């Protein structure tokens, strides 16, 4: 990704949105907190119907 | 990344800087003269074309 | 009284399950903190896929520091040592290549 934006860089490209891609790591935690969130809706669901 | 990285290298070993850059063209006397200003003052090389 | 101590231990293997779940390790927490607050990766992770056979010696020759952290420079953390109030009480830090 450094090496295709600086390849097509400048502010008119998707270089200007996909920062938030290339500048930022992505959170595992979260990810587990909404599938600890998916089992629990899950749970609900079954309970319900 | 080289702040992160170079905590975690040989305290003598200093990575290479390479970046690139297609349509150079859209530069001008000026844009090149800033650039490699900076670059220099990067320690940085270009592939520009 | 029967289903309120069933629900007591319920809540503890839940717990407990928790505390193995992710990433490596027991949790993300200060810990894999560390592994950015410096380069501290955890102990445990770089024995990851460590034989389940030397997996009772590497826990009994780590010892507390089973969890520990590794940092090629723990002189490194010293700035930042002071900001560790929120931190498990008792902290490991090692020097060497992780």
């Amino acid at each position: 990704r450094l090496i295709e934006a600086s390849l097509y860089g400048g502010i008119s490209s998707a270089i200007t949105r996909s920062l938030r891609d290339y500048l930022l790591p992505e959170n595992s935690g979260v990810r587990k907190a909404f599938q600890d969130m998916e089992a629990a809706l899950r749970e609900n669901r079954i309970t319900l119907e | 990344w080289e702040e992160e990285s170079r905590r975690l290298r040989g305290k003598d070993i200093s990575p290479c800087r390479l970046l690139f850059l297609d349509q150079a063209a859209r530069l001008d006397a000026k844009s090149i003269a800033t650039l490699f200003e900076l670059c220099e003052r990067l320690q940085m090389q270009l592939i520009i074309a | 009284v029967e289903r309120d101590e069933v629900a007591a231990q319920k809540r503890e293997l839940e717990k407990q399950i928790e505390r193995l779940s992710q990433p490596s390790g027991a949790e993300d927490s200060r810990m894999i903190a560390l592994a950015e607050r410096f380069g501290g990766v955890l102990l445990s992770e770089i024995y990851d896929d460590i034989t389940i056979d030397d997996a009772p010696y590497f826990s009994a020759l780590y010892g507390p520091a089973r969890h520990g952290i590794v940092v090629p420079d723990l002189s490194l953390v010293r700035p930042h040592l002071e900001t560790l109030e929120d931190c498990p009480e008792d902290l490991y830090l090692i020097e060497g290549d992780p």
